[PDB]
RNA sequence: GGGUAAUUGGCGCAGUUGGUUAGCGCGCGGGUCUCAUAAUCCCGAGGUCGUGAGUUCGAUCCUCACAUUACCCA
RNA sequence: GAUGUUAGGAGGGCAAAUCCGCCGAAUUUAAGCAUAUAAUUAAGCGGAAGAAAAGAAAAUAACUAUGAUUCC
RNA sequence: ACGGACCAAGGAGUCUAGCAAAUGUGCAAGUGUAUAUGAUUCUUUAAACAUUUUACGCAUAAUUAAUGUAAUAUGUCUAUUGUAGAUUUGUGCCCCACUUUGCAUACAAUACCGGUAAGCAA
RNA sequence: CCUAUUAGCUGGUUAUUUUCGAAAGAUCUCUCAGGAUCGCUGGAGUUGAUUAAUAUAAUUUUACCAGGUAGAGAUAAUGAUUAGAGGACAGGGCCUUGACCUAUUCUCAAACUCCCAAUAGGUAAAAAGGGCGAAAUAACUCAAUUUGUAUUUCACUCAUAUUAAAUAAAAUAACUCCAAGUGGGCCAUUUUUGGUAAGCAGAACUGGCGAUGAGGGAUGCUCCUAACGCUUGGAUAAGGUGCCUAAAUAUUCGCUCAUGAGAUCCCAUAAAAGGUGUUGGUUCAUAUGAACUAGCCCUGAAAAUGGAUGGCGCUAAAGCGGA
RNA sequence: AUCCGACUGUUUAAUUAAAACAUAGCAUUGUGAAAAGCCACAACUGGUAUUAACACAAUGUGAUUUCUGCCCAGUGCUUUGAAUGUCAACUUGAUGAAAUUCAAUCAAGCGCAGGUAAACGGCGGGAGUAACUAUGACUCUCUUAAGGUAGCCAAAUGCCUC
RNA sequence: AGGGAACGGGCUUGGCAAAAUCAGCGGGGAAAGAAGACCCUGUUGAGCUUUACUCUAGUCUGGCUUUGUGAAACGACUUAAGAGGUGCUACUUUUAAAGUUGUUUUAC
RNA sequence: GCAGAUGUCCAAAGACAAGCUCAAAGAGAACAGAAAUCUCUUGUAGACUAAAAGGGGAAAAGCUUGUUUGAUUUCUAUUUUCAGAACAAGUAGAAAACGUGAAAGCGUGGCCUAUCGAUCCUUUAUAUUUGCAAAAUGACGUAAAUUACUUACUACUGUGCAUAUAGAGGUGUCUGAAAAGUUACCACAGGGAUAACUGGCUUGUGGCUGCCAAGCGCUCCUAGCGACGUAGCUUUUUGAUCCUUCGAUGUCGGCUCUUCCUAUCAUUGGGACGCAGAAGUCUCAAAGUGUCGGAUUGUUCACCCGCUAAUAGGGAACGUGA
RNA sequence: GACUCGUUCAUACUACAGUGGCCACACCAGAUCCCAUCAGAACUCUGAAGUUAAGCACUGUAAGGCUUGGCUAGUACUGAGGUGGGAGACCGCUCGGGAACACCAGGUGAUGAGUCAU
RNA sequence: CGCGGGGUGGAGCAGCCGGUAGCUCGUCGGGCUCAUAACCCGAAGGUCGUCGGUUCAAAUCCGGCCCCCGCAACCA
RNA sequence: UAUGUUC
């Protein structure tokens, strides 16, 4: 799968035409330890009692879906355009 | 164990002791996924219509008691 | 284990022979109203707007109208009960039934009969008639036709 | 997913702004009769892309590419 | 500090329904099970009274403000 | 296939909490006097009776994570609009078709309230 | 002692009559001995009907739809498949071998189709509606402020005195609420998949058994008649009438002799192959010789406790096929 | 005469008395001491120990005779390390207004480099080939950490197999 | 014998069938024992084992505390000058031994 | 049950338009051949259309070219499965902004039928939407006034965190637990819903009996056989099933004892022969009588030694363990 | 006689022939321009010298195909009943429905709106 | 039977990761030697077990067969 | 003080 750079399509924020976007992917980010879900998991996790929640340990499918993150040029607001899943995903590679 | 897997045995009679039941067929329909800029418009229509006929009754029941 | 949008449609949904190509252009003319009776048949060689396997073959009632679909309400049986079921469309798949035809042609001609039979006062029978039995006929055959059979014998 | 190291000649290998350099491999000649020993050219996207910088494989960066530990509430 | 059959005194054990400290499960439920629940429970150890314990704000509130504790 | 040698006596959907539906009863936009108090009631009586002119629960308004906001709208003590529809009114004190009114309810349409979109936005 | 721990599992679960009356499918489920949910059922209640009509209908008729199963075909296509016949690229010695082409020919398909049933299925058959007009409304539509569309209001009137086809103990309806049990099924006819087959395994339709007795099939959960308050008469169904056993040793016409005759669906086994047994037919040869044909009978036809058309027995049937 | 166990001894009280256990003999391992080895205990403290390597503790094998082959690749166990990668708490530093967020390093362990099989254990396959036939001393080749050595056998161990 | 839950004492059709008793016997009563110990199921256990999941005593190691009194060496921080490239200014090396801290060794 | 297929692939293989027509065959053209390129004729698709198969497709849905990003944001009515819940995959539309075309139009991914994922948690985007419980934090910002706790008016206000909405990180047992074995020491609740043994249906397999006649039999199908084929019987083998028994029907063999069957081994009486005699073989009526001693093995089975007249085959819950 | 836009989508197609042309279609003459390619072949543009040779129209063929009817045939198959027959495979009867291939014969079109010419 | 691996020169084995099939021994030829070995030089030999399918392209990828090998065939 | 078979 191979999708230029960028893409003349409809911005949905702050400028209601078809607009230059700059089109990256999507990335998790880490976890941060302030999130409110990890402090009471931390804090569970915490003394005697072993493990105290569920530690997933199938993995079925080996692809992920992927998302485009598209930056409108004119005005600096992005957008989430998600994908079919693939296994090769490139950006902007030659024709 | 071995369970039999399916049949239609005894379906048909069951659906036929309180009968087939069929659609109510009621006179009106709701409107609100069907034909926007018509059925506005005849919302557009009965308010004219409406408004005409209240301003006329209005009139009358005016002059009817002073 | 297999139950596809159009699983077990190898026959019906295939073109009759030499009866292939789209529609002709003058099927695009035919007038649809709102509340009049439609037979759903589908035509494969157009597949957007393809009705269910179910749905061929069935009639219905127009209750919405589109710039090219059509929405129609059919009865389906599902179980103890008929239920109706909006059925959207496009005009290639749906095709003016004559389920009523017989039914408008002996309503006008209804009318214009009573309106003449009231003008003569004369009280007539307009429903139908479900012709039963034949009164007694007295007809004559010359003898020179009437041939004498047998059963036959085995060869 | 974190940290570290590595893949530049066919083999192996270290080297970084005024730089591609080599032992083995290739080829013949040669050698004291045949093994064992010197010699020349052939062998390189300095893994990949981009970036900084009169003056870079070189400096930074990201992509996959391997080996160690260590991490797992999707 | 010791030592004293110096003088005068106290503690010890029983009993527990209510009461005050400690220690401390699992059965069970989750239709499995490990966090969780059972339960700050049962069992175990100690300590009081006719009641005990708590109690005269390093308290609430945010109001036109309340005013130790306990209980309904 | 399992239980039953015989007889007598005992022997198993109950009690409480909480929710709903159904039905009966009382009152009704209110309903229930909670705990508690008083009273020539004090065998019964541990029940009966009572409650100096915004306690509390549920209901009376919804919607939103939420700051919050909150139901025609002052032309009018007419009380949104249709199609059916009970009852009523007259004409052809008892048959029927036209009139009159239009309960409940059903199917729709309209407004208006809260939230979200969209447009505008001092 | 916690503790009467828990148990989707086994056992038990206590008066009468009356009325109504199932499911053993389906979806999801760490689900397959369970559960929730739908369906089937009861009770309650309202709205209706009570106006031989409307709603309505496991029914038909009329009109109009849709289909590719049975069948058919192999020369219509695809896929197979046996043979020759005729005729202008290759091989050898004008000849042969073939290939190829043409017209034929034998035979086939669940995953083939030019064609295509029967059965099964769908829609419609008028009054809250239709038809025909005028006037209003709209921001819709159109080239159209008067094109069209829709709505509204006025008109006229479209069988009803048999009812816009027939028939209908059709309102015993429709709807709402609460809730039980059930969610192991099995059998028969017909169709059908796997299997050598099975009282085997898995499906479809309807009817049953289950949940249900009664008469018959000697006997029998499912076959036939027929479903059930308590009685008196009558007359029958299925099936029987020699005795068991109520009723014919009835009547009438044929067939059959069995040294293992035969004798009521399910049903309680029988075949290929034979007979110069006898009874009818058919086609050939001058009342003769053949070849066939099909009724009953016979051979083929062997199993273990003693033995079963149910028993006795039955042959001028009490057997077989009729009337 | 064969098998097993060397023997004396012991055992599944109430279905197994044996070839099972023990045994002497043999071998291996840990430990130089109250900061040791092995073990007990909640803590305090203790057993061995009134002990001291001819000892104590932990294993395997199982008299004598004759022997006890090869493999450290794997898994264990174990030995050295400022050359060494990784890591926790802590610490230090940077930034911030602070919480925080970032970096940095002399632990053990693992990894790296060795040792160890009387530790757990493991210990090959195709072809061709000798004046009859047969077999294959011999040769070629694939391949392992090593390719089952000395012995022994249709054994209480061999299916085929009577 | 039949059919039946496919092996009856009972049912159907037959054979038959005549009181009470004594002693043996092991064909049958699919005889008795006894909620099959084999097998399967149960989201019922238990014993045992491991490179199953999650933990844990012990054990090894580090940090803080206990923890006092001295010395030396090294390192780091702070501070002044030189040198390199270098846009009044910014980074790197060295020189002091100047004040502060950490580590390693050693003494009581 | 049968033949398969899926967990992908595609900035084009998506969108629009235009032009063109494909496979194959025949004939012809230096190298040049069965195939290399070119020309003509025929050519209903016999090509191609990402993949399995089935539908669809010829001025196209195929090939080539040009321009593009509609593979976009938001929301309905709904179809499939179905409880008429969800996801998912579709159909018809509406509001924006676009692409393409001269335009009518077409385009909300792939010509159609498959190509996928809840709660909680995390993550990143959007917001003139909100909160962090007595308050403030842009900012004394803008206008007036004095030595102040002055007065009016400002959509835009600290870090961190939490919320709303939208995608994504995944549960393939795919309506979605974080999970290795062994028990021959075993326990409990049950199950004939389910195996191991009898019995029952079936008879592939095992055993037995027929029909035909190519051949064998020196010649001669049938004295005796009988290939290629084909019809049955039996329940003495083993299977198949799971109907009855799991609150228990004692599971091999032998010994002992009785009875039964006949598909007769011997004995009785017969028929045929490829029958001289002798011996034997085939066969009929016949179950009255009898069918043995031993070595090895737990065996059944088997195999030898030996006698015999013959040492036949079977059943009785694989007869028979109070 | 003809043309444009259609409808039906083979009675309309296919092969081989014959006949026909004044405006009519068309073949045809050219490439300056718009446009287009390797190629004015096509497409596009500008024309009117020539021709019915072809396209087109009409007709023909014991033509193929298509179509309609007959016949196959009440055959095949099939709904309902049967204490019907048969050992079974299968096959009748009663109340009903009813094909296909092949073969034979006829046919080879019809038509809406508008327009041109005479 | 359930699998889950392999068939390539005469032998044993690479490429077998789609396009250009390698090494050793073997065989042939010539040298060296009186001769034979060893040695030196230079050649040749693979139809990739068989039949189909995908692909521009298959010995390679996908199936179906023919052999070879290795496990499994347990509770009564 | 490389190795270097046989007839």
């Amino acid at each position: 799968v191979n999708v230029p750079k960028t893409r003349k399509t409809y911005c949905s924020n702050k400028c209601k035409k078809h607009t230059m976007h700059k089109v990256s992917q999507y990335k998790k980010g880490k976890e941060r330890l302030s999130s409110l879900g990890r402090r009471r998991y931390d804090m569970k996790q915490k003394g005697f009692g072993g493990q105290t929640k569920p530690v997933f340990k199938k993995k079925a499918k080996t692809t992920k879906k992927i998302v485009l993150k598209l930056e409108c040029t004119k005005c600096k607001k992005k957008r989430f355009q998600t994908m079919k899943r693939c296994k090769t995903f490139e950006m902007g590679a030659d024709k | 164990a071995k369970s039999k897997n399916h049949t239609n045995h005894n379906q048909n009679r069951k659906a036929h002791k309180n009968g087939i039941k069929k659609p109510k067929k009621h006179k009106f329909m709701s409107r609100k996924g069907l034909d926007p800029n018509f059925f506005r418009n005849q919302k557009y229509c009965l308010k004219g219509i409406q408004k005409k006929k209240k301003e006329l009754k209005l009139k009358a029941k005016q002059e009817k008691n002073n | 284990k297999s139950r596809g949008k159009r699983s077990g449609t190898r026959y019906k949904f295939s073109k009759k022979f030499r009866k292939h190509g789209e529609c002709t252009a003058n099927k695009y003319l035919e007038k649809l109203n709102y509340g009049d009776y439609v037979d759903i048949v589908c035509d494969s060689t157009q597949q957007k707007g393809m009705p269910f396997n179910y749905y061929h073959g069935k009639t219905g009632k127009i209750f919405h109208i589109t710039k090219r679909g059509v929405g129609v309400l059919v009865n389906k049986r599902v179980k103890h009960r008929i239920e109706q079921k909006k059925v959207c469309v496009r005009i290639e798949h749906v095709r003016k039934s004559r389920c009523n035809e017989d039914f408008l042609l002996r309503k006008i001609k209804n009318a214009e009969l009573i309106k003449e039979a009231k003008l003569k006062n004369e009280h007539i029978n307009i429903k139908r008639k479900t012709e039963g039995p034949k009164p007694a006929a007295m007809i004559k055959v010359p003898p020179s036709k009437i041939i004498t059979i047998e059963p036959l014998p085995f060869y």
